[PDB]
RNA sequence: AGGAGGUGCAUGGCCGCCGUCAGCUCGUACCGUGAGGCGUCCACUUAAGUGUGGUAACGAGCGAGACCCGCGCCCCCAGUUGCCAGUCCCUCCCGCUCGGGAGGGAGGCACUCUGGGGGGACUGCCGGCGAUAAGCCGGAGGAAGGGGCGGGCGACGGUAGGUCAGUAUGCCCCGAAACCCCCGGGCUACACGCGCGCUACAAUGGGCGGGACAAUGGGACCCGACCCCGAAAGGGGAAGGGAAUCCCCUAAACCCGCCCUCAGUUCGGAUCGCGGGCUGCAACUCGCCCGCGUGAAGCUGGAAUCCCUAGUACCCGCGUGUCAUCAUCGCGC
């Protein structure tokens, strides 16, 4: 199936997966710019080592963060698209090689469909799927009140990545479409601001609820 | 009046083939290294046997 | 070149294709109606799986020799679906491995070392190494980095 | 294996100690030591009353030698008896003596205080005596008498402190006696002095 | 919590009082002197005593 | 050549026997291989604390450690005579083999 | 091979037979009827509809609806 | 010839690497690194050489023997051993600084090890526990 | 005599819970007629009744800490049954051998490793906050920064909490019976309700062929390499191993190629029929294993609810305890 030159690919420069470079990738959001890591990295696998340190995820490559978010089941105690996605023995939980292959194939599909840098498309999708305001309960006096609050860039990036992963899982759940194709479609839709994207729909819903609360 | 009765048949296997050397209990017998002791008795005689609690 | 210089699966398939010309290597009479281990669920779907298994056994003898029937069985075993019971590892059958080793010895690729198992003869070593050299020569054009090896 | 020998020897020694403890209760049994010799084995019994251990004419000691050879499987055993290094520091001996006093009929408080003061006077860092059972009525109670410095939690407590337990059988039931003694000269990790 | 033990503090104070000129602001020298001068047998306790001795010497130097 | 296998419960008695053999060889004038410490045997038994079944299950891990040393000494009349004259404490088991 | 057939040893003929569809159902029904006729324990269990291979029926094999 | 030995440890995997003057042949357990599978493990092994450079890669030969652990622990141990061997062979402080900035673990081992299991569903893990009933 | 007959509302011992919570007390003094109070309170800090300062209190004890075992880095010693990097010899193979690879020998311990003794990490130094103290936050160096990480050790007492059915033990009771032994049956029944799990409701897959990588432990009526006979289960002979020497032991998840392409299906594997074996004195009640055949609910789950903060959770297998045979279990890897 796969060509031998691809099965035994041998990189020679320090670039993401040995195929794509982040030198031309631009982040125009000042809030999310310092927290999206685009340093020259070949293998996006740090084996953890960032959970111990507070704000340690700011030094983890965005591709590795996407791989980690993809490495999950999809839904255990919440419902995505109105259904549970409890995959126990057939999930990607703790399968970094499978997550890496899925992300690589999705990036290739995105590159072929768009004609631009897949990392640039991912950055656009994250920017367009990161919410800016939320709602929360604050207890003053003897009772609570729901008020609108701002969202830190860390939480914005976390929510955007989680929403993208959940949308990909929902699109790939119990359909002929594969996980890589679903992830590529979700990323493209989020980048293009199409409402069918789960991440963009969730961002719009959260912002509308925050506007109503404030 | 026969002595042939009131005797126990020999048994080479089963719960009745092993008894604690201190109790005679037929239950949880430890045979890890030929100890042949109850799980209750081992708790009492481990310091005497030399076992300690390094872990 | 050497067997260590080429991927295992490509060399195994090439050796299996080559082995079809050896008269000694012949599938047994019960081959079409048997499974390759108790842990397997369905019959092989190759119609020529005997040559593939013989080639794999020959490569295993070349690499880990001397080796025996029991060790080859635990190599060729695998996980089994036990219904509602949890999955567990099981060994493979012995008749296939024994017949394959006997056929290889008849062909002259392996020989018995008493009390140790079966080792590869110089003829079998040359037979493997020539095919490995051809495979590496083919792979050199696709992967230029293998030229220095 | 080789650990089987160690396990078997330990089990045999523990059986010997338990049987001797049961048999020589009135003799102030304080333990035993077993040594292997090319001709056989020698067992030295620590006792505060050699008179009871040896007996009148040595009938008890010859019977003990026979039973040790025959029921415990010891080969060619020779038995010797020698004094307790310190009966007032041996917790087991003190517990057995207190149980015997309670069985005799001395008041529990008086006997406990007498034992406590005797052990305190004979040299010790600290003593604790706990009596549990049907004391002063049909409702059980536990009473502790303590003096000096003692350790209860930790490796120094498990190592330095010597513990002993005895059961006194009265006409109403059994009473548990627990004795913990800290021998003199024991230094806690906290205790540090300038040279 | 890194709360210095009472007996550690007492031992360090007694040492600094008894040998005022045998301890300096150098932790290595203080540890060597403590090991030579007292019968501490645990490395952790010796290190803690040396650290507190160094701290006390520094306070005595700056004038508290 | 003679092989000495010494196994005990306490490393201090093991080291005392080993030092005795080392000093005896040093005074004796033979070629002795250093004491080889074989892997320690740790017999571990886990037992339930409670005699009944009520309450949360709790376990204790009793352990017994056996230490082993190996010594190779070149054969010599007075050497291995003095070796058979070893004090051999109670907690130490010693085995002598001739190869 | 003789060990791959449906009936490796027929009860009546003793030959190795492979049966499909109506013959298979007829043979299975005949075996069950023979067990019931000889009044074996397996026949009793087949008649009662309870599990036949020595399973435990206290917590599982619940086919009926809740009562009480 | 100048032969330098280095050691790398990751989890239960131990890798011993021997580095000498050669023609760019890097072998792991007798197998060329270029045909190492999967791609993630191959990249893990090959990263230090790519960082070092093409000339240093091509003007040296490395042989690595790895035992224990899994396919990722062995790759990490081999990577650490190769990085240490390259730094020791070149004696290049700038290369050492580059390695430290890129990934500290390449020169400094990974102390992380499996935490021993504890009762209340020990087989599941040290902290995993049986589900509570409450009724 | 004996009792796995009652009594854990008569007891000893041990265990769970409050609770690894930070509490529980003493000498003298002082207050109150007294029960009692003080110290043990207040401000800051700590995981801590852990500390600093003030005080009608001044000094202590048991707890906490300290202490003990293991892990991560370095040094010394030790080199077999452990290890094989360099040097030498022999044999074999490849592109015909410039070069490369494999095995056996002598030889070495260099590396890993094993097991004894040490070093190192102590808020040590820099900046800030607090009050200049107790202490807290950040940073440098460092394998390891703030209890280094994970365990053992469970205080004074209570919980009439569980255990007389593990042993011990008071009273009552049976005492030719409730005591002892043997054959057979039951604890395995089954309209139903519940707790813990296993398998799944599929493509983040199922099947087929091929390619890789562990650790903890155990072995004498025992583990058994290796050879032969069988399609599998399994059967016959048998080297070595009382163990760093031999065996259990070439794990799975993972990767590559092919078939299936969203379907109650090549998903799912309960439920039955026939046949073949193992253990055991005995396999029907009531054991386990394999071959062929059939193929039930199940297409993601209401209210509600449980575990987990770093190599942790999830996923994937393995060792051992029970054991003649039987592991969807406990303890560990
Ligand atoms: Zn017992």
């Amino acid at each position: 199936a796969k060509p031998l030159n691809e099965r035994f690919f041998i990189p020679h420069e320090i670039k993401v997966m040995g195929r794509w470079s982040t030198e031309d990738v631009e982040v125009r959001d000042p809030s999310l710019k310092p927290y999206i890591n685009l340093e020259p990295r070949l293998l996006p696998h740090t084996h953890g080592r960032h959970a111990k340190k507070h704000f340690g995820k700011a030094n983890v490559h965005i591709v590795e963060r996407l791989i980690n978010k993809i490495m999950r089941s999809g839904g255990s105690h919440y419902k995505v698209a109105g259904h549970f996605m409890r995959r126990e023995h057939r999930s990607l939980n703790s399968k970094k090689v499978k997550a890496y292959e899925v992300v690589k194939e999705a990036f290739k599909i995105i590159e072929q469909r768009t004609g631009k840098n897949p990392i640039q498309v991912l950055v656009w999708a994250i920017e367009n799927a990161a919410p800016r305001e939320d709602t929360t309960s604050v207890m003053f006096g003897g009772i609570r009140y729901h008020v609108a609050v701002d969202i830190s860039p860390m939480r914005r990036l976390d929510v955007a990545l989680r929403n993208i992963a959940l949308g990909a899982s929902a699109k790939c759940y119990r359909n002929k479409m594969s996980f890589a194709e679903a992830l590529a479609e979700e990323i493209i839709l989020a980048a293009n601001k199409d409402p069918k994207s789960y991440a963009y729909s969730k961002k719009l819903e959260i912002e509308r609820i925050a506007e109503s609360s404030r | 009046a026969k002595a042939d009765y009131n005797k126990r048949k020999p048994r080479k296997f089963g719960k009745g083939a092993r008894r604690c050397i201190r109790c005679g209990q037929y239950g949880p017998i430890i045979r890890i290294q030929g100890l042949m002791l109850c799980r209750h008795c081992f708790r009492e005689v481990a310091p005497k046997l030399g076992f300690r609690k390094y872990e | 070149a050497t067997v260590y210089d080429v991927p295992g699966d490509l060399l195994v398939e090439r050796v299996a294709q080559r082995l079809k010309e050896i008269p000694e290597i012949k599938p047994p009479e019960w081959a079409p109606f048997v499974k390759t281990g108790r842990h397997k669920e369905r019959l092989p779907e190759q119609e020529d799986w005997w040559y593939y298994r013989v080639a794999s056994i020959l490569r295993r003898v070349y690499l880990d020799g001397p080796v025996g029937i029991e060790r080859l069985r635990t190599y060729y075993g695998g996980r089994k679906n036990r219904g509602h019971a949890p999955e567990k590892f099981y060994k493979a059958g012995g008749s296939i491995i024994r017949k394959a080793l006997q056929q290889l010895e008849a062909a002259g690729f392996v020989e018995k070392v008493p009390g140790k198992g079966r080792v590869i003869t110089p003829k079998g070593r040359s037979f493997l190494d020539k095919i490995a050299t051809e495979l590496k020569k083919e792979l050199e054009e696709i992967i230029p980095e293998l030229k220095k090896y | 294996a080789i650990e089987r020998y160690f396990i078997r020897e330990a089990v045999r020694e523990m059986l010997i100690d338990e049987f001797l403890e049961k048999e020589l209760r009135r003799a102030g049994y304080g333990g035993l030591d077993i040594k292997k010799t090319p001709l056989g084995t020698k067992v030295i019994i620590f006792a505060a009353n050699p008179g009871y251990v040896i007996g009148r004419g040595g009938r008890r000691i010859r019977e003990l030698t026979r039973i040790l050879e025959k029921q415990f499987g010891l080969e060619n055993p020779q038995i010797e008896v020698e004094e307790i290094k310190n009966p007032y520091l041996n917790a087991k001996v003190q517990a057995v003596r207190l149980a015997q006093a309670l069985e005799r009929g001395i008041h529990f408080r008086r006997a406990a205080y007498a034992a406590l003061r005797a052990i305190m006077n004979n040299g010790a860092r600290g003593v604790e005596i706990r009596l549990s059972g049907k004391l002063t009525g049909e409702r059980a109670k536990s009473i502790r008498f303590y003096q000096g410095y003692l350790a209860k939690v930790g490796n120094p407590a498990e190592t330095l402190v010597s513990k002993g337990y005895a059961q006194a059988l009265l006409k109403l039931g059994v009473i548990g006696v627990k004795v913990a003694i800290m021998p003199p000269g024991a230094r806690l990790p906290d205790e540090i002095e300038i040279i | 919590g890194k709360i210095r033990q009472g007996f550690i503090k007492r031992v360090a104070r007694e040492l600094v009082n008894k040998y005022p000129n045998e301890f300096t602001t150098d932790f290595e020298h203080n540890k060597k002197k403590v090991q030579e001068l007292t019968n501490v047998t645990s490395k952790k306790i010796r290190n803690r005593i040396a650290g507190y001795v160094t701290k006390l010497v520094r306070m005595k130097m700056e004038g508290k | 050549k003679a092989r000495i296998k010494i196994a005990s419960t306490n490393v201090r008695s093991l080291d005392e026997v080993a030092n005795q053999i080392k000093q005896i060889a040093e005074r004796t004038g033979v070629r002795m291989s250093g004491p080889i410490p074989l892997p320690t045997k740790r017999i571990r038994i886990t037992t339930r604390k409670s005699p009944d079944g009520e309450g949360s299950a709790t376990f204790d891990r009793w352990e017994l450690r056996v230490h082993k040393r190996l010594i190779d000494i070149e054969a010599d009349e007075r050497a291995m005579r003095q070796i058979m004259r070893i004090r051999v404490p109670e907690d130490v088991t010693i085995e002598i083999e001739l190869i | 091979p003789r060990w791959a057939v449906n009936r490796p040893k027929d009860y009546e003929t003793g030959r190795d037979l492979h049966l499909i569809t109506a013959k298979l159902d007829m043979a299975i029904r005949e075996d069950i009827m023979r067990l019931r006729r000889i009044r074996a324990y397996r026949g009793i269990r087949h008649e009662l509809g309870l599990p036949v291979r020595g399973q435990r029926t206290r917590s599982n094999f619940r086919r009926g609806q809740t009562v009480g | 010839m100048r032969i330098i030995q280095t050691t790398g440890k990751r989890k239960t995997a131990i890798a011993r690497a021997v580095i000498r003057e050669g023609k760019g042949r890097v072998r792991i357990n007798g197998k060329p690194v270029e045909i190492i599978e999967p791609e993630i493990a191959r990249f893990t092994i090959l990263e230090p050489l790519i960082l070092a450079g093409e000339e240093i890669w091509n003007s040296v030969d490395i042989d690595v023997k790895v035992e224990g652990g899994g396919f990722m622990g062995q790759a990490e141990a081999a990577r650490m051993a190769i990085a240490r061997a390259l730094v020791e062979w070149t004696g290049d402080m700038s290369l050492k600084e580059k390695f430290m900035k890129y990934d500290r673990t390449m020169l400094v081992g990974d102390p992380r090890r499996t935490e021993p299991h504890k009762p209340n569903r020990s087989t599941k893990g040290p902290r995993a526990k049986r589900q509570k009933s409450y009724r």
